[PDB]
Parts: structure tokens; sequence; C-alpha cells
């Protein structure tokens, strides 16, 4: 889980079931990093 | 003097001989018949495998112009440069000019209709055989013609003629076709919306005609999807497919086969008959018109009509002055004289636009927003003082243009779409090295004479953008007046 | 006895045979030239192909390379910068030039009676450019602009983060345009010493094409570049399988990515065959399609794309293969949505893994027909053909004339792609870079393991 | 067809069909020809 | 080389069937051998008299009274779950389509009733052929998508998507993909 502000979508592309999990716990990137 | 077109007559053939002057096509490849694989395994880049059975003694082609015509009108005609791929072209005297009040809309219908079901083949096959052939086709829609056109290897040439002459011969229009295609004429001008370059085009377009010919849309508004149907479609294709309206151009293909191919196309069945049309010559209004949108600049555009457009006699005269002034170098008027000069212009450009009977000329700038009324001044200045010129920038200007014109034709899709364009519109091709003599006779005074006669009428005024600090008409036009124009 | 088998067979037609042969001699000195004569065409172009480019700087000068292009229009020995200017522009002519990684190249475009001016021009900006402090200190503020502005077109910013990443160990990995701190750092002497370890004789190839002669050509080479220095063990760049990430949510819905393999270089003999595997996985834009719907397409990679929740799954995809003299790389580069990057990866890997089990030879005729068409499309021009001549002089040390193409093209078939591509693919490293919204991003063991199926 | 999803009925259908065609021969084989090649 | 070889077969076979084309329309060839043939025209007086006759005429009066009580025609006998009459249902015009749409409803409620239509409702020819021009072109279309598209065996990712990846089109019709959430209010697939 994550709150609503945090697992608002940027995309409007449909989700397909078998990421459900994936983009129910989105999260953004303050500041943005490199890895 | 229009070419002497050589004929060639209808003949029918018995088509079991026939058949054996088809290229062979493939499909399906059930199996192969040939087993010994790659043949060169193994060999460097650097290490050559041809045979000396494959080496030549070179011998050119010819390459003028041929003129040809079948029976029922069509013209034809092609060059050679021994290339391997050739490229074909056919050109329908059907723009969007000669629509009206009840057809407007019908031209973009067609091309977005292009390579649909006709006669016997259907949408489906049509398309896949041309993917599958390995070519790239369309068709274009402007204010004066309609093209359809393709390309690959020369050898395909007998496969692709039927292909683009079904489209002018015999369309079905299936209404589940035509339903399933309509998106696609609203998608056009919705990708205009982020191409401030061709949009301030179209402004023009139609504030310098308005409401009338060369003013149309070259789209379907929502008033243009009610009359969708075949009828209107087909009522409009009978005044205009027929073929005295028509031109072929083929290059790098060999000229008795192309007449050939052509000729068996039309031998079994009825064209569209011919009709007397007439058209009416463009009224041009000018005007003003201004369109805000967050750009980040003020983008101006004023112009000026051309009398006679491309019938008339100064089309060399005009073509000339934009290289003086700047097209699309960094020794031209505007450069030295607006660009070097003013820390708050993007960038200052000269326009011109012809068609068969009318024009326009004229300058295209993008500007700080907050310096518009400066933009004005810079530009009225400019109009001012076209009607001058000195002999060195005149010089400069004419060797510029030759080397372009004498450039830009070294590509053949250039040189088809070229060849047919003249052909429709004046039944006449005109070769480089008369382009060259016509430039070479432009005088100083000749400017002049021109321009004196394009300030005769109205401007026309565009703006886009940011446009919260442009004058008002009657203060533009003023500026303009006090600077001479 | 049929029709339908009577049909005309011609694989290659006979105008693949019969062109117009390609001229070559060598000078005492070392210069090669080379020329082809076109009869249909009325002007030429002329100009000279340098072996050298940004992978023979020096990681500490890193940057010189580039700058040296720059610096030749600045003046010379014979003519201020604004005769020189002057005497590019009262020809009516054209002047271009640019570098590369292993390359650089200088040519311009005339009619037959100037192209004696020419060849001098060309010469003396190569062999007498005066490159003083004075104006080094001042290229520094439009170079800066110039990377300033290259940060923004993300196409190539992707593809110099993949060579960043793929090539760590090597001269390969250089960027172009170099670091911040060596444009601010550069120094006339570190431009002179790139010249002086990288222009000789053996290194330069001049070309031309159009109505041009070979032997008015080979007397004015002779007569100009006789000033040029004569000359006086290296080993495989070795390939890191690496991903190289920037997450930004700030620049809006739709992420960047570019995957690579290890290619083949220039002389090798699957050279072609990857030119051809290029071709089978190919490329789509969501914007402008041509006539082929994309989910009827013949190109099947494209139709699984486009089918993909109904609504298809990429704004953009493109396949790619490069050759360098002793090292290449193949692969792709997308654009999509952020909820559609994972499907939008993974249906183009499952493409480039089909090469090596289950390909079949419609799709490698289709193939075949469309790379024809492409490349036998280009060669129209001068310049394309000057361009092709010299590329290929430097590449091979020859020019491979179009028959010999088409004959080694036209034997391949599905089961060499399926031997090939089980040689160099199946099973390898990849590198990865990418840009943006990549929340959706795949692991690199994912991408890593998608190139081998289980299946089978 | 083209377009859909059912692609394991068909082997059935060909395996029952195999299968039928099995069972017929041995028992035409079984129950009347053996013994009639008794009667013959 | 195993399989060029076994390739060569293939082509070579195919290329005896291609030899063999004609260019023309050419009658098909009877669907029974000379002997079968020769039996039935021996045995013609006797069995179309006695037993095929009144098979053939009993039949049409037992399907044409059934549709009359209630009401059909014939081609209402055709189902949507059968993909060409689908197609050809799309391409049926507005009155045509509106009239099967209300027999449709009517024959449900009169067979739910069980009560006869009186014999003045029943003048009517129920076998009109109504839905043949539609049919033809259902199969055509449907025909050359076949020959297009449908020639090879092609190969998918597995289970992605909400489809098995073996061919299907639609999510979750089969039963390895049904139950696509855990959580939430699902969807549809026609809102996408
Ligand atoms: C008490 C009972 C308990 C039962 C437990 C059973 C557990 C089994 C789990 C099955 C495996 C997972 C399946 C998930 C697949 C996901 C779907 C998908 O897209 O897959 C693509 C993938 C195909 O790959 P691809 O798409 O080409 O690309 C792959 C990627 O490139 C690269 O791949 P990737 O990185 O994406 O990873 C893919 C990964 C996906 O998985 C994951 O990501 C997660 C990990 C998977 C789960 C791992 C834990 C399972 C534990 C295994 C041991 C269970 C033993 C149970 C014994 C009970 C004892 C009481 O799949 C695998 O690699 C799975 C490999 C293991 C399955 C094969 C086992 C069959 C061996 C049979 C040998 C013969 C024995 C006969 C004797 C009888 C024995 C009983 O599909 C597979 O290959 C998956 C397996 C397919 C099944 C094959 C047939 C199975 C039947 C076996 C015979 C039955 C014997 C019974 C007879 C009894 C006689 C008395
Ligand atoms: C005495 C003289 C007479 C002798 C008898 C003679 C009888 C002759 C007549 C035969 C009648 C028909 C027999 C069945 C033919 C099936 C043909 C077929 O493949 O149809 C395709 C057809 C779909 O094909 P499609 O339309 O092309 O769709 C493509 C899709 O991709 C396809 O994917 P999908 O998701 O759409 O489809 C569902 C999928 C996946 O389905 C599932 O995942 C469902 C899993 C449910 C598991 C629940 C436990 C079941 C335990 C076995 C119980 C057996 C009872 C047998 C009765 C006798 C008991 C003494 O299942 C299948 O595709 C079918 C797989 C093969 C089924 C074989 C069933 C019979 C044998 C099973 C037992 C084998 C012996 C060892 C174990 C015995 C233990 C007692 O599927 C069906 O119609 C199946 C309907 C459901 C019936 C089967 C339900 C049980 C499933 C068992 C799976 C195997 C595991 C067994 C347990 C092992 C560990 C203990
Ligand atoms: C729970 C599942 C686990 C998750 C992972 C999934 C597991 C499945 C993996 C196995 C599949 C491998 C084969 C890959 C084929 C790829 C072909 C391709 O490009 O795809 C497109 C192609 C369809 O495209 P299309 O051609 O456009 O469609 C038109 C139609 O196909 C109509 O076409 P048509 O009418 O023109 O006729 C075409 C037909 C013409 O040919 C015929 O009709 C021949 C008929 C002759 C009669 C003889 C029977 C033939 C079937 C062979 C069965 C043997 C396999 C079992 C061996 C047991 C070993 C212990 O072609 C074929 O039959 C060729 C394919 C035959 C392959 C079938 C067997 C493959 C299994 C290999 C691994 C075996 C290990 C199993 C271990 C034990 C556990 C099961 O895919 C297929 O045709 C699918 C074939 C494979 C069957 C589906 C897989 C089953 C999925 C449901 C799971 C059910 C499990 C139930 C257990 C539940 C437990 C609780
Ligand atoms: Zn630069």
């Amino acid at each position: 889980g994550a709150p609503k502000f945090e697992r608002k979508m940027l995309g409007s592309y449909p989700v397909s079931p078998e990421f459900e999990m994936v983009w129910r716990d989105r999260l953004t990137a303050h500041g943005g990093y490199i890895q | 003097p229009a070419p002497e077109y050589r004929r060639v007559p209808f003949v029918k053939e018995d088509m079991e001989k026939v058949m054996e002057e088809v290229p062979e096509f493939k499909y399906y490849y059930v199996g192969k018949e040939n087993t010994k694989g790659n043949v060169y395994e193994g060999i460097p880049l650097d290490q050559s495998i041809l045979e000396p059975a494959d080496l030549r003694d070179y011998v050119p082609p010819h390459s003028n112009i041929q003129y040809s015509k079948l029976d029922n009108g069509l013209r034809i005609a092609s060059m050679d440069r021994g290339g391997l791929t050739a490229s074909l072209g056919l050109f329908v005297h059907a723009g969007t000019r000669f629509e009206d009040v009840t057809n407007f809309g019908v031209t973009h219908m067609i091309q977005n209709l292009a390579f649909a079901s006709t006669a016997h083949l259907s949408l489906l096959r049509t398309v896949k055989t041309i993917e599958v052939l390995g070519a790239n086709a369309g068709c274009v829609v402007g204010r004066e013609h309609l093209v359809y056109s393709a390309e690959c290897l020369r050898s395909h040439m007998p496969l692709l003629v039927p292909m683009l002459t079904g489209n002018v011969l015999f369309p079905r229009f299936l209404p589940w076709e035509l339903k399933a295609c309509k998106e696609k004429l609203i998608m056009a001008r919705k990708r205009l919306e982020h191409m401030p370059d061709q949009m301030v085009s179209e402004l023009l377009h139609t504030t310098a005609w308005h409401n009338n010919t060369l003013g149309h849309k070259l789209h379907c508004t929502e008033r243009s999807l009610g009359h969708y149907n075949p009828d209107v479609i087909r009522h409009y294709m009978l005044q205009h497919f027929s073929p005295e309206n028509m031109v072929f151009v083929g290059v790098n293909v060999n000229h008795d086969e192309l007449c050939t191919w052509l000729m068996r196309a039309f031998v079994d069945y009825n064209a569209i008959p011919p009709s007397k049309r007439t058209v009416a010559s463009p009224v041009y209004t000018g005007g003003d018109v201004r369109l805000e949108t967050p750009s980040p600049h003020a983008h101006m555009a004023i112009a000026f009509e051309t009398p006679g457009g491309w019938n008339g006699g100064d089309l060399v005269a005009y073509s000339v002055l934009q290289t003086i002034l700047g097209g699309g170098g960094m020794y031209t008027r505007l450069y030295l004289n607006v660009l070097n000069q003013n820390e708050w212009v993007e960038s200052a450009m000269a326009f011109n636009t012809q068609y068969t009977d009318s024009g326009i000329f004229g300058l295209y700038m993008l500007a700080d927003p907050t310096k518009s009324a400066n933009a004005v001044k810079v530009m009225a200045e400019q109009f001012g003082k076209m009607g001058s010129v000195t002999k060195e920038e005149l010089q400069r200007a004419k060797n510029s243009l030759k080397s372009s014109i004498f450039m830009n034709l070294e590509c053949r899709g250039i040189v088809m779409e070229d060849v047919g364009r003249q052909l429709l519109m004046s039944n006449r091709v005109i070769s480089p090295q008369e382009f060259c003599t016509a430039i070479d006779a432009v005088t100083e005074a000749d400017i002049k004479r021109v321009v004196d006669a394009m300030y005769k009428k109205p401007p026309t005024v565009v703006a886009y953008g940011d446009v919260s600090t442009v004058p008002h008409y009657e203060e533009v036009r003023a500026a303009l007046r006090a600077a001479g124009v | 006895v049929s029709p339908l088998a009577r049909s005309v067979d011609a694989a290659i037609p006979e105008e693949a045979f019969n062109q117009p042969p390609t001229l070559t001699t060598t000078l005492p000195n070392g210069i090669r030239v080379a020329t082809q004569r076109l009869p249909f065409h009325q002007t030429a172009t002329v100009g000279v192909w340098i072996d050298s480019g940004s992978r023979y700087d020096t990681k500490e000068t890193n940057g010189a390379a580039h700058f040296l292009e720059h610096m030749t229009f600045k003046g010379t020995k014979r003519r201020s910068r604004i005769q020189l200017e002057q005497e590019i522009e009262n020809m009516g002519a054209h002047l271009n030039a640019y570098t590369s990684r292993e390359q650089t190249v200088y040519y311009a475009k005339a009619f037959k009676k100037d192209i004696p001016q020419c060849v001098d021009i060309l010469s003396d900006i190569l062999l007498n450019s005066t490159i003083d402090e004075e104006a080094v200190q001042m290229e520094k503020h439009v170079i800066l602009r110039e990377m300033e502005e290259v940060e923004r077109q993300t196409e190539e910013v992707i593809f110099d983060r993949l060579h960043t990443t793929a090539f760590r160990d090597s001269p390969l990995g250089y960027t172009i345009l170099g670091p911040e701190e060596n444009i601010r750092n550069m120094t006339r002497e570190h431009i002179l010493e790139y010249i002086n370890r990288n222009y000789t004789s053996d290194r330069m190839v001049v070309a031309a094409a159009g109505d041009v002669d070979h032997k008015e050509l080979t007397a004015l080479v002779e007569k100009h570049f006789a000033g040029l220095p004569q000359p006086k063990p290296t080993e495989k760049p070795f390939f890191c399988g690496s991903e190289l990430l920037h997450r930004n949510d700030d620049m809006g819905p739709t992420a960047h990515v570019a995957v690579g393999f290890e290619g083949v270089p220039w002389k090798s003999p699957d050279a072609v065959t990857f030119m051809l595997m290029q071709a089978i996985v190919g490329s789509y834009r969501k914007h402008d399609e041509g006539i082929v719907p994309g989910k009827v397409s013949a190109n099947a990679t494209v139709r699984n794309v486009c089918n993909k929740m109904t609504v298809g799954c990429a704004d953009m995809f493109s396949a790619f293969n490069t050759c360098y003299s002793d090292t290449g790389l193949f692969g792709f580069y997308a654009q999509c949505d952020e909820v559609a990057l994972e499907h939008c990866v993974m249906e183009i890997m499952f493409g480039i893994t089909s090469l090596s089990y289950a390909v079949t030879d419609e799709e490698v005729e289709r193939a075949k027909a469309q790379l024809k068409t492409q490349l036998l499309g280009h060669l129209d021009s001068t310049t394309a053909v000057a361009e092709d001549i010299g590329r290929q002089m430097l590449a091979y040390g020859r020019r491979m004339p179009l028959a010999e193409f088409l004959k080694r093209l036209e034997v391949i078939d599905a089961e060499e792609v399926k031997r090939v591509a089980w040689k160099y693919l199946h099973d390898a490293e990849v590198a990865v870079a990418g840009l943006g919204p990549l929340f959706g991003m795949p692991q690199l063991i994912n991408l890593r393991r998608a190139t081998f199926w289980l299946r089978y | 067809s083209y377009g859909n999803g059912t692609v394991l009925m068909p082997i059935v259908r060909r395996v029952f069909i195999g299968a039928l065609v099995g069972i017929y021969a041995y028992a035409a084989t079984d129950v009347v020809l053996i013994p009639g090649y008794a009667q013959l | 080389q195993f399989h060029r070889e076994i390739g060569k077969l293939f082509a070579s076979y195919s290329n005896k069937i291609t030899a063999n084309s004609p260019v023309q329309y050419v009658p098909s060839p009877p669907t029974k051998g000379k002997v079968r043939r020769a039996l039935s025209s021996a045995l013609m007086p006797v069995w179309f008299k006695f037993f095929r006759g009144p098979l053939d005429r009993w039949n049409l009066a037992v399907m044409a009274k059934y549709l009359r009580d209630h009401g059909l025609m014939y081609d209402d006998l055709y189902s949507d779950k059968e993909p060409v009459f689908a197609r050809a249902l799309e391409l049926l015009p507005p009155d045509i389509q509106a009239a099967r749409f209300r027999r449709l409803m009517r024959g449900t409620y009169l067979n739910h009733l069980r009560l006869y239509l009186p014999v003045h409702e029943q003048n009517y020819d129920p076998f009109i052929p109504y839905m043949a021009p539609y049919v033809e072109e259902a199969k055509f279309q449907l025909q050359e998508e076949e020959e297009l598209l449908g020639y090879h065996m092609w190969e998918g990712v597995w289970y992605s998507g909400g489809v098995t990846g073996f061919g299907d089109k639609e999510p979750g019709e089969h039963f390895l993909v049904a139950l696509p959430n855990l959580y939430g209010a699902g969807g549809s697939p026609m809102q996408a």
C-alpha cells in the first residue's frame, strides 16, 4: 500500500493484472537519482 | 511549345501469352528448392567473390524525357538513369480549390481512402502486397493536385501500375470502410496544434483568399463530416478523374514496357468520361487575424499578393528576390540588416508561395513577446526598401540561385514530382538550362517594376502565440503606410 | 505447363552489373585517391576522409579532436578568417565537415571548373591552420553552448550513455564533446599534439563523384598534399554488461530506453547477416504509419507491440547496428509511457530472441526487400556516392560494387540467420541505458535472462 | 483461426478420431474376422 | 542437412501442384464415384417414390409448421456465436435488423406461453433467404484474413496481458487466466 498522493501515476496506459502489486506500492523519486 | 507525344494504340492479346511476361512473385515459401546455403561462408568482406563472368563494359542509358499518350487521353512521361529502384507516380488535377458549400472535405475523404477496396482487389490484400514487395507508397492532397506514388526495385513495376491506377479506375467505396476510416480526418488537424509554422501557413491562406478557391481549408471540419456518403464522393470523382486530367510519370524504367503495361490496364474497361469543366479566378481579400496560445514568442507574418501566379511572367523575379532577402547564408539582406542589429529577434525570413493563377510573397518573424510593436516597425522598414537593389547583392543572388537549381534536381523523387506538377500546370516541362537562361536575364529595374505592382492591394497580417503586445489593425497599416509601403 | 509457372525470373537486374567503374590510385607518400564518374549529373562532390576521431584522444585531453574541427575554420597562414569566409561564399558552393568516434570528414560541392580551387582550400585548412591561443580561449564559449544544446536532444544522450556504460575500459567510451572541465582547460598545445600524432598520410583518402576525371584529381592531390607528413599491439575493446539509469519524475510521462549487444567488425564475414537482422526486427511509430495498420503488419514484432492490451504499448521503437574497426554494437532504442515500459521492452527482447529459434523465410525475404529498398534508394546523389566511396575505402581498403553486395545478400536464408544469431546473441551480455519515469523499468537480470527461452 | 485462443481441442479432435479408427479395426479383427477364419 | 533436404521434398511437391493450375473456371469433379452413381440411378424409381420422396416432404411440413406457430423465419435460427454470421449481422441495414430483433422477441414470448397463433397470422413463406448476400460477403472477408495472416503457427509470450499467449486476443476467456484481480473494483475490457 501507499498514500493516494504517491500512487497517482503519470502515465495513462492500463495496468496489466500481473503487475497489480507493483503499482499499488508506487512511490515518487523526490529529487531523482542515478544508479 | 508542348511536347510531341507519341501514340500508344490499344491492342487485345491472349492472356495466357501475356502471363509469360508477368514478373515472378511469391507470398508463401513451401520449402525451398536450392539447398546450397550460404555459398560465401567465411570469406572476409575485403576479399572479393566476383567471377570474371560478372564483369561488364559500361554503356550509359539515355536520359532525355520520353513523352507518350494512350488513346483514351492519358499522358505518360519517363526517364531512366540506370538506378536499381524506380519511382512511379500518378497525378490528378483534383485539389481542394475545386470544392463548394456542398462538397467541402471530399478531397480529404478520397485521399484518406487511397488503396482501399477496388473492383478486383481488397484493401487488406492491396496494402499487404505493397508491404511484402518491400515498397513504400502513399497519397498526398494539395490545393491544386492529388498525387499517388510508389517506389521499390524497378523489376516490380508491372505489379505496381495496377495498384496505382485502380484507385481512379474503379473503387467500390463500401460503407464499412468509410465508417472505419473517419478518425484520421480529425487527427490530421489535431497534430497541427504542435506545429506553429504550418499553422501560420494555413492562417495566411485563409486570410488572403477569404471563403473562395485557394482560401478553402485542407481538412474536414465538423461541418464536413455530414456529406461523407458514397454518392457525393462518386459524383465528385465523375467530374474530375477523367484521363485527360491525369499524368503518369516514371523514373528508372524502360519506356516501352511502361507504355505496354499502362495500355494493358485501360484496354478492358470504360474510364470516367471527359467533362469540359471551368475554373473561376481567385478573389484576394487580405485582412488581419490573431491567435493566442502559450508559445514563448510573438510569431508574426505579413504578405502581399502575386498577380497572375505561376502563369505570370515574373516567376523568376520573386524567386531571385527571395534569395536577396533570405530564404528559409550569412551575407543576406535580412541577416545583415535585422538579425545582426537587434538582440530580441530569433529569426526573420522571406517566403514565396505560388499557384497556377495567383500567389503571395512576404516576411515572417519570431520575436520577444514584449517588443511586438518594434517587430512591426522593423518589418515596415524592410518592406519599405525592397524596391531597390545593388549589383553586388543581385549577382550574389543570381549565382546562388543557379547553384541551388542545379543541385536540387540530383534526386529522383524531387524530379518525378517536378515533372508531373509542371505538366499539370502548363503542359510543358522547363529544363534547368532554360531556368538558368531566364535567371540570367533578370534586371535591376524589374525588381522595382514588380514590387510597385505588388503593393497595390491590402496586406495580409497574421499573429500567433503570445500576441499580448501586437498593435491594432489600423496601427499596423499606418506603420506600413508611413514606411511608404 | 500452366502459365502461372511461366513468370519472368530475375533476382538481380542487369543494371546491378552495368555500373561505371570505381578508379583507385595510391600516391608515393601513401595518400589514396578514389573516383567514380556518373554521366547523368552536372556537378560534383569532392572531399577528404580521415581515419581519426575521438577514439584517438588521450584521457587527459579528451575533447581535443572536436575542438580542432572548430579551429580549422578560424584562419590559416595564407588567408585570414574574413578572407576564408568570403572565399567560401563567393564560389556559390557548399562546404561541410564533421567528426565521430573513428572517422572525420570534410567535403564540398561544386561545378567541375571549380574543383581545383576546392582542393586547394581543403588542403589549406587541413595543413596550414593557425591555432591561435587568443582564439582557442574564445571558441570555448561556442563549444559550451553547443554542449548545452546537445543535452536537450534525448536520443543522442541515450546513445552516448550506452557507449559510456558498454565500453568502460576503452576510448570508445569517450564522448565526442569531452567533459566540461576539459572544455575550460583546453590549450593550444593539446590540439597541436593531436594533429602531429594523427594527421599522417596513411590515414587520409580523397574521394570524388559526379563529373570528375581521375587523372586531374590525382594530379591535384599530388600538387597540394605534398606537405603531409609520413608515418613513423592493440587489443579488442572489452564489452561490459551493465545498466546506467537516470530516474526523473519531473519531466512528464514518457520514458526513453536503449539496449545493446556486442556486434562484429566491419570486415567480419557475418557483417551482412547483421545488417539483415537489424531489418528483420525493424521499427515502428504510432504517429506516422504509412498505409499498413500495425495490427495487420507482416512484421511480427510490430504486430505484437500494437496489439498489447488492445491499445498497444509503444510510442516509437527502432533497431540499429553499428560496426567499428575492431568491434560493434547491435540493439534497439524505444520511447513509451510510464506504465507501458515493461511490455514496451520485453516485447522487443522477445523479438530479438526469436531470431535464434523460429524465424521463417517469409520474414527473411520481406526484410531483404525492405533493406534493399532502403540502401539502394539512398545512393542517388553525388554526395551520397562520394560519402560511400570514402567510407568503404577506409573500412575495407576498397569499394565493394553493387553486384557483389546483392550476390552476397541473395544467398542468406533462414537457417543462416538462425546460425549467426545463435553464435552471437543467444545467452549474451547486454548493456542498458534509460531516462525518465523508470519506476516500471525491468531489472538488468530480467533483460539478461530474456536472451534465452526455456521453451525449447 | 487467426485471433483465437482455442488450440488444444483440435488436437483432441484428431486424437479421438484416430483412436476410434484404431478401436474399430482391432474390434473387427478380434470379434469377427479371427473366428470367421475358423468358419471359412 | 536434414532441414534443407525435407525443404526440397516439400518444394518439389508444391511445384507439381502449381504446374497443374488452370487459368479459368473449370467444373468440379463429381462427389461420388461412377459405381455409386450407377447404383443410385438404377434404384431411383423405387427409392424416390417410396422412401426419399415422403421423407423430404414430411421434413418441410414439420419445419414450416414449427416456424409458423412462432412467427419466425428460417434464417432466424442462426446464432451470432458463429463468427461468419456475426460479421453478416454487422453488415446488415437498419430495417432488416430491426425486424429480426422484433421477431426474435415475439418468438421467445410465444414459446414461453405455449399458445398457437391464429391461422391468419401464419400465412407467409418462412424459407425466404434474406441473409444470403451478407453471408457471402462475410465468407470472403474472413477467408482473406486466414490467407494473409493465419498461414503459420505464430510464437508469443506466455501468460502476459491477461491472455494465455497461444493466440487469444480477449482477456480472461480461459481458466488459467481467470480472476485477474485480488483487490480493487476490477474493470471491463470494453472501457480501456
Ligand atoms: C506436493 C506437490 C507439489 C507440486 C509443486 C510443483 C511446483 C512446480 C512449479 C512449476 C514451475 C513454475 C511455473 C511458472 C511458469 C510461469 C509462466 C511462464 O510464462 O513461464 C514461461 C516458461 C517458458 O520460458 P520462456 O517463456 O521460453 O522464457 C523463459 C525466460 O527466458 C527465462 O525464464 P524466467 O527467468 O522467466 O523463469 C521462468 C520460471 C517461472 O517461475 C518463476 O519465475 C518462479 C519460480 C517457479 C517456481 C519454483 C518452485 C517450484 C519447485 C519445483 C519442484 C516441485 C516438485 C514437486 C514434487 C511433489 C512431490 C510430492 O519458470 C521456470 O523456470 C520453472 C522451471 C521448473 C518447472 C519445470 C519442472 C518440470 C520437470 C519435470 C521432469 C520430469 C519428472 C517426472 C517424474 C514426476 C515428478 C513429480 O515456462 C516454463 O518453462 C515453466 C514450466 C512449464 C511446465 C513444464 C511442464 C511441467 C510438468 C512436469 C511433469 C509432471 C510430472 C508428473 C508425473 C508424476 C509421476 C508419478
Ligand atoms: C473403464 C473404461 C472407460 C475408461 C474411460 C474412458 C474415457 C474416454 C472419454 C474421455 C473424456 C474426456 C477426458 C478429458 C479430455 C480433456 C481434453 C483437453 O485437454 O481439453 C482441453 C480443453 C480446453 O482446450 P482449449 O479450448 O484449446 O483451451 C486452450 C487453453 O490454453 C487450455 O487451458 P485452460 O485453462 O483453458 O483449460 C484448463 C486447463 C487447466 O485446468 C486446471 O488447471 C484445473 C485443475 C483442477 C485440479 C483439481 C484436481 C483434479 C485431480 C484429478 C481428478 C481426475 C478424476 C478422473 C475421474 C475418474 C476417477 C477414478 O486444463 C486443460 O487444459 C485440460 C488438461 C487435461 C485434463 C485431463 C483430465 C482427465 C485426466 C485427469 C487425471 C489424470 C490422472 C492422474 C491423477 C488422478 C488423480 C485421481 O479443456 C477442457 O475442456 C478441460 C475441462 C476440465 C476437465 C478436466 C478437469 C481436471 C484437470 C486436471 C489437470 C491435470 C492434473 C491432474 C492431477 C495431477 C496430480 C494429482
Ligand atoms: C498449467 C500449464 C503450465 C503453464 C505453462 C504452459 C504449459 C504448456 C507448454 C507445452 C506446449 C509446448 C508446445 C509449444 C507450441 C508452440 C507453437 C506456437 O507457435 O504457438 C502457436 C500455436 C497456436 O497458433 P495457431 O496455429 O495459429 O492456432 C491454430 C490451432 O492451433 C489449430 O491448429 P491446426 O488445427 O492447424 O493444427 C495444428 C496442430 C497439428 O498437429 C496436430 O494436430 C497433431 C495431432 C496428432 C495427435 C497426437 C497428439 C498431439 C499432441 C501431443 C501431446 C504430447 C505432449 C505431452 C507429453 C507428455 C510427456 C510426459 O499443431 C500441433 O499440434 C503442434 C503443437 C503440438 C504440441 C502439443 C504438445 C506440446 C507439449 C510439449 C511438452 C510436453 C511435456 C509435458 C509434460 C507432462 C505434463 C503435461 O500454439 C499451439 O498450437 C499450442 C500447442 C501446445 C498446447 C498448448 C499448451 C497447453 C496450455 C494449457 C495448459 C494445460 C495444462 C493442464 C494441466 C493442469 C494441472 C492442474
Ligand atoms: Zn561544434
